[PDB]
């Protein structure tokens, strides 16, 4: 039974977003506490990572865009307003104290998890701090500063030829694809809702470019999407996606805005849903790199990634939560798992297979025998 | 909502080292271990010394309300201090409870909720009720002492509160 | 914004 | 006053055994060991040990008046007890806590001062101002449930209470 | 460093010899706590001793006077009457629900200790239960019942050609005296009050006979003697005693009612004055067995022999009591010390002088070279 | 009496 990594750090619950912000980083210090107490952290190589610093952030980010977030802050925020509108600082990714504390442990959390995986000294390696995927080069977006995947799979390129990263979230992970928009040796996978929707990017044309072209997968869906039509496609999709680009690492972004009865989501998925994906690609057997991302109904964010570590493990838990800290914040039911809203499920089965037929065309474009 | 190409958008691709180069990366600048998964104990005896750790904790703030202390004692921060209690004394049980009471005495480890005075407690209900959630103002104008990511901390572990009803 | 503040 | 002599007074003076004869006692009939004097522990791991027994105990009656359940479980009996453990689990300190948490739940002990019921002791102090020190009568007419040797257990333990003052 | 071995049962405490009595049992156990609490317990060999049979207590004992004590109930009480009155039980020493089991946990704890010493195993050997030293062979008296000392002494005999018997009780200890009055292998040396005192004999001229004759030396005393004078009188004498009769196992009857303010006894000796006799008696270097016997301060009980099992582990005690579940009997002070009392000594020098040399000469009277 | 109950 494979061998899993957790990182974290204790602090990282605490930095705070804003008043009336939606991202709250308090989830994963409740995801941390419930691991604790279903007794799986027990279970696991828990690890606290060490900060990272500028040097290693500016491997992919611009020398001028960390020295600006290493040196912003609430203070100086009138003095510097001119390079906050040129990097994206704002309306609804705000300047809060802490700010770079908190992408150093997020970036320090994937990227000493990918050294862990290269160094051949885990299989599986969770840092739910990280997944922050909208993130640029040169600017932040989406909640993001730094895009702490991207610098996880630059160091496990330097021992995998093909790196394939999987994207659950329900928003499109412009900020990975981008990055990697015109190599070959890492493919971008994205499940999403489109149409009138952030980033606005990710739509079935959405192929790449370059040496990139045919290496960046997308499926574009409506609202209301059940495990069912979600499993549907996903297994059918990924099952061609190994068979082709044949990678030898996994990166899995574990998005849980694609929850039903998210904040922001617009989704109608279960935690079983959810994690059923988690599974079928830890069957696949590869070093693998659990990230998590969005997700803004915390207690099920909690839920969920909970859940999925407990996949990572495979080991068994009741639906029974178990007493902590924050205990009282899980409803009347004090259960795991969420079931899905009468919700109305716009994706009909003619709308789905025509997108998958097109995906399996543009997988069919790769070298094979 | 549009994809960007060019020098200034993709990133530089790592090249794959030669089967001679290493890749230079010192592993304790980038992480601590704070518990390994295979222990030369059992289930049993975790759970058994978490008791322990629970007990002491109670007992040390009997020394300066019974259900009440033994709640607090059972919080999750007198947990995690017990799994590290473990993990840095190798997991020896017999050395790790050495630890829990260092020369006769025991060991107190108190979240921000538990810490707090009554009268901070207080300033802290009167700031939210007025400045809602703004977290920074309600530091410097109620709060001053104490730092912000107490604060937060604390925010989170009240609104468990008993006595705390927003709800119907 | 960028998303929903 | 008077020192008598003959068969009926002297005892039979037991002869001394020769060089190859044996006594013939068996000494598991005699005695059962209940401390060795020299452990592999050290003064300062016992009184941790002891602490932690104590501290086990006052969590336990936390589970069904801090201060107070700290005392109660700082009484000799629950150390004596403690000393025992130690001595059965043949001085392994993580042995031994096992035994005091014998399957994630803890271990009470209670002397007959803590254990009677609250009109129970009521009982023992209308028998005593009415039939003084007589406690066979004091059992067959107030405690007849109770057994004399523990009635004379609780009132030797009664004798140091705080509400009794007998004296001025 | 001596090696001590520690006799106890926890139901000895719990027995009682009746309203009004002055015997109380239950200063062992507060004895005991004392122990544990002053840390001396941790530093000895602690034993519970197994019940004594009427097979062993026959050894010594009448067969039908302890079938009597095995028979004898309150129930049976005016039924046996007959046979109450040939063994002395009433008065000054009451039937008591619990009586023989009392016997055989003070018997067990002697015997029990004597095999130790025999088998080598330990130095000294330690049961405060014991030491009932008023008991004759058909018959009960001055609170004892079974006279523990002898058979324990019967046990030693079987190794040991010459044992000594120490009595330092203020009662005249004529139970042991009597059972060993005709033979030569056990000497019997005792002070006490004597004139309008328990038991009448044990007088200046009680020297023995037979065999016996110059073996049982005595030494009486008025009101009122001090540490200082005590010390100075059983030191010459006890050195003599080793010098002469030169035994090879001693047993030290420790009676505590020899101590300042006791209930029945009127000496002015201090716990300090009274170890000091255990503390030259152990200084000889020869398997020693400390017992108890009388004392009715029971706070001072508690004290004496507390402090006197100091004295075997020769370890420095606090005068600050500790903590224990009878720490409140101590009265203000809860301090492990008496002071003597401004009790007038009546035991001119010239007294004692008279006395002492007169025992020099009978004990010169055994052989030497 | 024997001593002094
Ligand atoms: O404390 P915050 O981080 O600002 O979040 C709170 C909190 O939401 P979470 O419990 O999911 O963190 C409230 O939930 P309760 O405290 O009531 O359980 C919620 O109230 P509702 O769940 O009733 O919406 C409230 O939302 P609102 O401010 O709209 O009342 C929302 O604050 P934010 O909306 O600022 O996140
Ligand atoms: O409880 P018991 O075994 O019968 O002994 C008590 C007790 O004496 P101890 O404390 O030494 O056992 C009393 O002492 P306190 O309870 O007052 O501390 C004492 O009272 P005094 O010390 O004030 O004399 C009293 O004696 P009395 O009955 O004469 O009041 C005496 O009972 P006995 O005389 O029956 O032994
Ligand atoms: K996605
Ligand atoms: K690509
Ligand atoms: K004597
Ligand atoms: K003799
Ligand atoms: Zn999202
Ligand atoms: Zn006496």
């Amino acid at each position: 039974r494979r061998k899993v990594c957790y990182y974290y750090d204790g602090d990282v619950g605490n930095y705070y977003y804003g008043q009336g912000h939606p991202m709250k980083p308090h989830r994963i210090r409740m995801t941390h506490n419930l691991l604790l107490n279903y007794g799986l952290y027990r279970k696991m190589e828990i690890y606290r990572p060490h900060k990272a610093n500028a040097e290693e952030m500016t491997k992919y980010h611009s020398d001028d865009y960390i020295k600006f977030l290493r040196s912003i802050r609430p203070d100086n925020m009138s003095e510097y307003s001119k390079q906050m509108q040129r990097f994206n600082v704002g309306e609804d990714c705000p300047v809060f104290d802490g700010l770079f504390e908190f992408c150093q442990l997020s970036t320090g959390g994937s990227v000493a998890s990918a050294v862990k995986l290269n160094k051949q000294q885990t299989d599986i390696a969770v840092n739910w701090a990280g997944g922050l995927h909208h993130a640029k080069k040169s600017e932040a977006s989406g909640f993001c500063y730094v895009n702490d995947i991207v610098l996880a799979i630059l160091e496990l390129l330097k021992y995998h030829q093909r790196v394939l990263y999987i994207d659950i979230d329900i928003h499109h992970g412009d900020g990975v694809e981008e990055a990697f928009y015109t190599t070959d040796r890492v493919m971008t996978v994205s499940f999403h809702k489109y149409g009138e929707y952030f980033p606005g990017t990710g739509d079935l044309r959405d192929i790449g470019a370059g040496k990139g072209k045919y290496y960046a997968v997308n499926y574009p869906l409506r609202d209301g999407i059940d495990d069912e039509s979600y499993e549907a496609i996903f297994k059918p999709v990924m099952s061609k996606v190994m068979e082709m680009f044949q990678p030898s690492a996994v990166v899995l972004q574990c998005g849980s805005d694609s929850l039903s009865g998210d904040r922001l989501g617009c989704f109608n998925l279960t935690i079983k849903g959810h994690a059923k994906c988690v599974e079928f690609v830890k069957s696949f057997n590869l070093p693998m790199l659990m990230l998590g991302g969005g997700g803004y109904t915390i207690r099920n964010v909690a839920r969920c990634w909970t859940y999925e570590t407990a996949v990572a493990l495979d080991t068994e838990i009741p639906n029974e939560l178990p007493y902590n800290d924050y205990f009282e914040y899980f409803g009347p039911d004090f259960k795991l798992h969420i079931s899905p809203s009468n919700m109305t499920n716009q994706n009909t089965n003619e709308y789905l297979e025509k997108i998958k037929q097109r995906l399996f065309e543009n997988l069919r474009m790769l070298p094979h025998a | 909502g549009e994809i960007r190409v060019g020098n200034r958008y993709q990133a530089d691709i790592t090249d794959l080292l030669k089967e001679g180069e290493e890749d230079g990366r010192d592993q304790s600048r980038l992480e601590t271990q704070v518990w390994e998964a295979h222990n030369p104990l059992t289930d049993k005896q975790i759970d058994q010394f978490l008791v322990v750790a629970r007990s002491v904790g109670t007992f040390a703030r009997a020394l300066d309300s019974l259900h009440m202390s033994a709640a607090a004692a059972s919080r999750d921060i007198t947990l995690f201090h017990a799994m590290d209690t473990l993990h840095k004394n190798i997991y020896d049980i017999s050395k790790a409870i050495s630890a829990l009471v260092p020369q006769g005495g025991p060991v107190l480890c108190r979240d921000e909720m538990e810490e707090w005075s009554a009268s901070e407690a207080n300033l802290f209900e009167e700031a939210l009720e007025k400045y809602g959630k703004d977290f920074t103002d309600i530091q410097q104008d109620f709060l001053p002492w104490k730092s912000l990511t107490s604060i937060i901390e604390y925010y989170y572990m009240w609104k468990t509160t008993d006595r705390y009803v927003q709800q119907k | 914004g960028a998303x929903r503040h």
